[PDB]
């Protein structure tokens, strides 16, 4: 009854939705909250084409994907901890020595 | 069926109730009366439960079904735990899940 | 049309079981106070009504009718939401319990699973109760309530999927059908208390409960903040009876006589528990919750599985 | 679930166990010797137990994994790599303050991912392999976090491999959606009679290039290549250039190789615009660097684009799987000799606060082996014959010219003059004029020696690493 | 089934829009927490009632729970941010949104071509995810461990004080 072709515009509208806030912020934390938004886009995809054709398998990677969510949420966030601790400042432009 | 959309409008109807008993209470409750830096162990604690509760998620999904995977199933789960108890064991030795030094 | 009749009945029952948890949850605060005289060799509130009956309506009455207050420099949107976290979450996870033969608001697939997601969302009172009130004593307070409540969160479930091992099935009615010949808390023992200490501490219970993060609170809020524990006492007993101890069933009293009876015992252990034990410390209490009671649950469910496997 | 299949799993195995007792041993106490010669002994025992998986022989160990020579092959090119990155890290990790520990658990478990990737057969594994290869390498990249530099390339490899990873999965979901069936031989199956090109299974595969080719640093998900490499730690950005690239081209190949839409000319064609572009860029980029770790980045970018023109000639020619074992080899050897120069000159760790730079200039007038070492790799990725990195070249443009990839064939040869200048301005720097002491970092001395006497031997004599890599061959 | 489906996915949407936009950093992870619980109700409208359940369980009552954390350890309330609001005016977000918009309808064109029997919506229970999880995807279940260690072992690492 649900088409599968509309589970798929939704995953990437969020998904294009998540990589226009990584991009358009500055602050690292809005920067870790697009990735996040990006994964689950991803995820919900996942599962949409498992349920489309009656799997498990969409439910499984869901469940591989939100694995990879949770470690790499924590690993960021532990590196916006360290930016904060170090800088005093969340601004990602100031994360800029390394050129040319 | 007729079971399952009755119980569909059930539980929808609990839900409904009880979120607008909450929001008429708190109306309620404005309407009456008249007037006149933290440490990282908080991340640290946070981060261990997210971990750890995607692995008890595995163990949920483990759990429904022993009985239609036999005992390679419950071999698979051993490794899975005797990983899990050894980064339990690693979080512990190194003073990770310590509040205190 | 009998159909109509049925799906009327149907909501007339999840009604009547929402409506009668909030007054359980209500009026066992007025029976949390007289337990605790009567624990303490007293009395408690005997005097407003026949046998105190009416102090809770003089209580609610009195914090409707007070000043509504609001911090000026505060956020209000998330000062406003807390409370209505902390009252919804448990007074949903209520709607998977089977009372008796044919009364259940909700014969989820998953069940526990809804309970799982109660709880995870009813953390976002504590912590949005704490940022709000623009307090640094509270705040504080806030995260320490919040880590407290994950480290007992994070083996909750695993304490309840020795049940589900048993049982085969995350439904409430299959897993008190599972129990028609001995309940889980013989086989499931580590289950049973862990079990137990989980409920008691992500309700913020005693002993498991920078000043507060309640201080900023008044008035109608302060009421939902209180009404939501007890709910969410009300809500843990009867997810204990439905697990551990049968249920609906019994010998010779009809089955709901079996559940009230049961859960109005858990209650009253509830409050005992809080007349009783001492608070520990906080390292303690995180330490307890995470070097003993994981690994207990792990281990539980593995012998569990292993037994089960063995026939 | 057979026990052969369990015999076909020993790699992995071996590597998880290596994890859990490395774990525990610090779980016990904190020794850097005992825990890096744990590490070590278990990568090694790995390394070993190849042999006992080839006398196994060739079986699909689940619908997900499946084991082959060409599987043994990636997983002993990986392993290599582990070894030599452990062997960089303690003359490193000996001046490294805080815990030198996690470093060793890190990168086992990004090995670990390294051999999923090498036998991986199925959607599911290569995500996963991805991502353990992947997340260990935010730690390691930061692992001296308190430095500016490293903490920088932390953030810039997190946040661009999280980004990558989320178009990699995106992708999958909707090859997925299209096909019906995660394995890689199904990619393509219920298509047919000339409707290979199906819209939505080209963009999924384009989704995973983008995630892909940002792993393998290519152009244009390049530009984070030199200032990760920069800031990261030496033996670090050696893991990184020599067993994240290998791992994942292996698994390319590998996916390349058993979908049906492999054989798309669309694909085809993007990947030639994407091969073109990253040698050309590549090289250009390098012309003007005076820093040897952005310098060997954009070289890293080069060498990619040639293993891609490699791998656009799979569905026509024959030896395009050989010319990329035999330039997988090179550039294996070639790399660690050139990063482990750089990890143990940048031995011991100084600090957050000093600079980490080389100053290749006048190397020889006080550490010349070490100098004719790093002369001897400037030479064989260069492509110079009486090296390697020339046999390699030599298979690549033997697979361009057989497929007639005339474009990309033109491209291998204005780069490889362009890498001429850059690649002979670094060895002739090293013997102008210019303005350790335990065992430790006389083995990685000897680890980079051994590969640059591999990489000259191999260059006047190729026929045992030819012979060696023609041996492997996969489940067709 | 699609009514709930649809409301859901379009919550999802504006939420997401409030995230992406939003100054506040707790009021744009309450957004977040918003649209993780609508596409936990398009998962349970699809019949994954495992993936809903594990969307409010790990994604809402985890992941967010962690970002709450470390905003609240943070007390971030934009530190020359929130006074500059740069990627509030046209002349910044102007390339990116075009961009995000061009990948989008590309992805659009994409999927608008393909095979569509409709999802029928029979719920896959967790028992036979269960099933599937520990009967082919058995090396994939230890992986996952192992690479939730490795994140745990990285986060440790880098989110210490002393
Ligand atoms: C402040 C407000 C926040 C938001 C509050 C909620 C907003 C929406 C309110 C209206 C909801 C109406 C009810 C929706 C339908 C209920 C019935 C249902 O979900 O049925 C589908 C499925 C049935 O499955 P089953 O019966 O097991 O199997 C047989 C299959 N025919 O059963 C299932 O799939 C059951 C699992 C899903 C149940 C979800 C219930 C609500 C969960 C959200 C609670 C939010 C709490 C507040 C916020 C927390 C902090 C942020
Ligand atoms: C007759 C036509 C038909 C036959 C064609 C045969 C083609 C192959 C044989 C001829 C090759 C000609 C190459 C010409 C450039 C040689 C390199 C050179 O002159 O380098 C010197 C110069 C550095 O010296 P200087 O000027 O001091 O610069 C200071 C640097 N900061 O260096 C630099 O400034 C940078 C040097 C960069 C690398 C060299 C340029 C490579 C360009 C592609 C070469 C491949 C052939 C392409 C077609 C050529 C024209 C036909
Ligand atoms: C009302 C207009 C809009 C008002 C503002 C928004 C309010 C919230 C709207 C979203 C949530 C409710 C959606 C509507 C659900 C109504 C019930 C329904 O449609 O149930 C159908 C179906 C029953 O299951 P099934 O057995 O498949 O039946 C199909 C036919 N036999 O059900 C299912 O399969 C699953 C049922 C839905 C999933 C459970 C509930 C999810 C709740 C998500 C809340 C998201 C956050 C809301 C925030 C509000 C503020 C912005
Ligand atoms: C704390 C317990 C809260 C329970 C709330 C729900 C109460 C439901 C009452 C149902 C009563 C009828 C049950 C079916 C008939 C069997 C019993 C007959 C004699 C009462
Ligand atoms: C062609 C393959 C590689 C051949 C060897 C390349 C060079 C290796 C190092 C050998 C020793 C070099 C000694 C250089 C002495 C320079 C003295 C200059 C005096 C003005
Ligand atoms: C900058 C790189 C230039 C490479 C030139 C390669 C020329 C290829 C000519 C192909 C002709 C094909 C004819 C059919």
């Amino acid at each position: 009854m649900i088409p599968l072709q509309h589970g798929l515009i939704l995953a990437a509208i969020l998904f294009v939705l998540g990589l226009t806030g990584l991009v358009i912020r500055r602050n690292l934390l809005f920067m870790l909250i697009g990735l996040e938004i990006m994964i689950n886009a991803s995820a919900l995809a996942f599962v949409v084409a498992g349920s489309y054709w009656g799997q498990t398998d969409g439910q499984v990677m869901y469940i591989l994907a939100i694995s990879l969510a949770a470690a790499e949420a924590s690993i960021g966030l532990a590196l916006l901890l360290q930016l904060h601790r170090r800088r005093q400042n969340l601004n990602i432009d100031s994360v800029s020595e390394m050129r040319g | 069926s007729t079971e399952v959309i009755a119980h569909h409008w059930a539980f929808a109807i609990f839900l409904i109730v009880a979120i607008g008993l909450c929001c008429l209470m708190l109306v309620g409750g404005w309407f009456l009366g008249g007037r006149a830096r933290l440490s990282a162990k908080f991340y640290l604690v946070a981060m261990f439960f997210v971990i750890f509760d995607v692995e008890a998620l595995y163990l949920f999904a483990w759990s429904t079904s022993i009985r239609e995977s036999g005992w390679v199933g419950f071999v698979e789960a051993a490794i899975f735990i005797f990983v899990l108890l050894a980064g339990l064991v690693y979080l512990v030795r190194i003073g990770a899940l310590d509040w205190t030094p | 049309s009998p159909e109509l009749i049925e799906i009327l009945l149907t909501i007339l029952k999840a009604v009547v079981i929402l409506l009668v948890v909030v007054t359980c949850g209500a009026f066992m605060s007025f029976g949390e106070r007289r337990l605790l005289g009567l624990f303490q060799n007293r009395y408690g509130p005997n005097r407003v009504g026949w046998g105190g009956s009416l102090q809770l309506v003089a209580d609610m009455i009195k914090m409707f009718f007070k000043e509504d207050w609001i911090p000026k420099f505060s956020d209000r949107v998330i000062f406003t939401l807390a409370p209505m976290i902390a009252f919804t979450s448990l007074l949903l996870a209520f709607a998977i319990v089977p009372v008796s033969p044919g009364w259940v608001v909700a014969d989820l697939n998953i069940g526990i699973l809804f309970f799982l997601m109660m709880a995870g969302l009813a953390v976002y009172a504590v912590l949005f109760a704490g940022w709000s009130s623009n307090n640094k004593y509270s705040l504080l307070g806030a995260m320490r309530a919040s880590a407290q409540t994950l480290s007992y969160e994070v083996f909750l479930g695993l304490s309840l999927m020795g049940v589900v091992a048993q049982a085969g099935s995350f439904n409430m009615t299959d897993i008190v059908n599972s129990q028609a010949h001995v309940w889980n808390v013989i086989p499931q023992f580590f289950g049973f208390i862990t079990f137990a200490i989980a409920g008691v501490a992500v309700c913020h219970r005693h002993p498991f409960d920078a000043d507060g993060y309640h201080i900023e609170y008044s008035g109608m809020k302060f009421g939902l903040f209180f009404v939501g524990e007890y709910i969410g006492i009300v809500t843990i007993s009867a997810l204990m009876v439905t697990l551990f101890f049968g249920g609906w069933q019994g010998p010779l009293l009809p089955p709901f006589i079996w559940f009230a009876l049961k859960t109005a015992f858990f209650m009253m252990m509830f409050i005992l528990i809080r007349a009783s034990l001492p608070r520990p410390r906080y390292d303690q209490v995180m330490s307890f919750g995470w070097k003993i009671c994981l690994p207990l649950t792990l281990i539980n469910l593995l012998v569990t599985a292993a037994v089960i496997l063995w026939q | 679930i057979t026990p052969q299949n369990l015999i076909a799993l020993l790699p992995l195995l071996i590597v998880g166990l290596t994890v859990v007792v490395v774990m525990l041993s610090i779980a016990w106490r904190r020794n850097h010797f005992l825990n890096a010669t744990l590490s070590v002994i278990g990568l090694n025992a790995a390394l070993v137990s190849l042999w006992f998986v080839g006398q196994a022989g060739a079986m699909d160990v689940t619908p997900l994994m499946r084991v082959d020579g060409f599987a043994m092959l990636y997983t002993g090119l990986v392993l290599l790599a582990s070894l030599a990155t452990c062997t960089f890290a303690y003359p490193w990790l000996e001046g490294y303050n805080d815990n030198k520990d996690e470093f060793y658990l890190l990168v086992l478990i990004a090995a670990l991912g390294g051999i999923l990737l090498a036998n991986a057969n199925h959607l599911a594994s290569l995500f996963l392999g991805i991502e353990l290869i992947s997340l260990p390498l935010f730690g390691l990249v930061g692992y001296a976090f308190r430095q500016k530099r490293s903490l920088e390339a932390s953030i810039k490899y997190t946040i661009l491999s999280a980004a990558a990873s989320s178009f990699l999965l995106f992708g999958m979901a909707l090859v997925y959606a299209q096909s019906g069936d995660l394995s890689f031989v199904a990619l393509g199956k219920n298509l047919g009679d000339g409707m290979l090109n199906e819209p939505l299974l080209l963009a999924g595969f384009g989704l995973m290039i983008v995630g892909l080719g940002f792993k393998l640093s290519l152009v244009p998900f390049h530009l984070w290549t030199p200032d990760v490499y920069q800031g990261a730690p030496a033996p670090v950005s050696t893991f990184l250039a020599t067993a994240s690239k290998i791992a994942i081209f292996g698994v390319v190949m590998r996916l390349f190789l058993y979908a049906p839409v492999g054989d798309s000319e669309a694909i085809r064609v993007v990947l030639a615009i994407i091969a073109f572009a990253s040698i050309i860029f590549g090289n250009l980029m390098a012309l003007s660097q005076t820093n040897i770790k952005r310098l060997l980045g954009y070289s890293s970018i080069s060498h990619l684009g040639y293993l891609l023109v490699a791998l656009i000639a799979l569905q026509t020619g024959e030896m395009s799987m050989e010319a990329v074992g035999v330039y997988l080899a090179g550039y294996l050897f070639s790399s660690l000799g050139a990063f482990g120069v750089v990890s143990l000159m940048s031995s011991p760790y100084r600090g957050p606060d000093a600079d980490s730079l080389f100053s290749y200039r006048g190397l020889f007038w006080h550490r010349p082996i070490l100098a004719a070492v790093m002369t001897v790799m400037m030479l064989s990725l260069a492509g110079i014959p009486m090296t390697l990195g020339f046999i390699g070249k030599f298979y690549v443009l033997a697979v361009g010219v057989q497929a007639h990839l005339w474009w990309l064939v033109g491209a291998v040869v204005v780069g490889s003059a362009i890498g001429l200048y850059y690649y002979l301005r670094v060895a002739v720097s090293l013997y102008l004029h210019a303005p350790p002491s335990n065992w430790q970092y006389s083995a990685g001395g000897i680890v980079v020696l051994i590969s640059a006497l591999l990489v000259l031997v191999l260059g006047v004599w190729p026929q045992p690493l030819i012979s060696i890599v023609r041996l492997a061959m996969p489940l067709m | 089934m699609e009514f709930a489906f649809y409301i859901c996915g379009l919550i999802a949407i504006l939420a997401t829009l409030r995230v992406i936009t939003h100054t506040n950093p707790v009021h744009a992870l309450l957004y977040l927490i918003i649209s993780l619980l609508a596409i936990s109700g398009v998962f349970f409208s699809l019949g994954a009632y495992f993936a809903g359940a594990l969307e409010i369980i790990v994604y809402a009552g985890a992941i967010m729970v962690l970002f709450v954390f470390v905003v609240m350890m943070l007390n971030l309330g934009g530190s020359e941010i929130e006074q500059e609001r740069q990627w509030l005016k046209p002349q910044v977000w102007i390339g990116p949104a075009i961009l995000s918009a061009i990948m989008l309808v590309v992805i659009v064109y994409a999927i608008l071509g393909v095979n569509d029997q409709g999802i029928d919506g029979t719920p896959i229970s967790a028992k036979a995810v269960g099933i599937t999880l520990f009967g082919p995807y058995v090396l994939a279940v230890e992986l996952a461990s192992m690479l939730l260690l490795a994140g745990l072992v990285v986060a440790f690492h880098v989110g210490r004080e002393e």
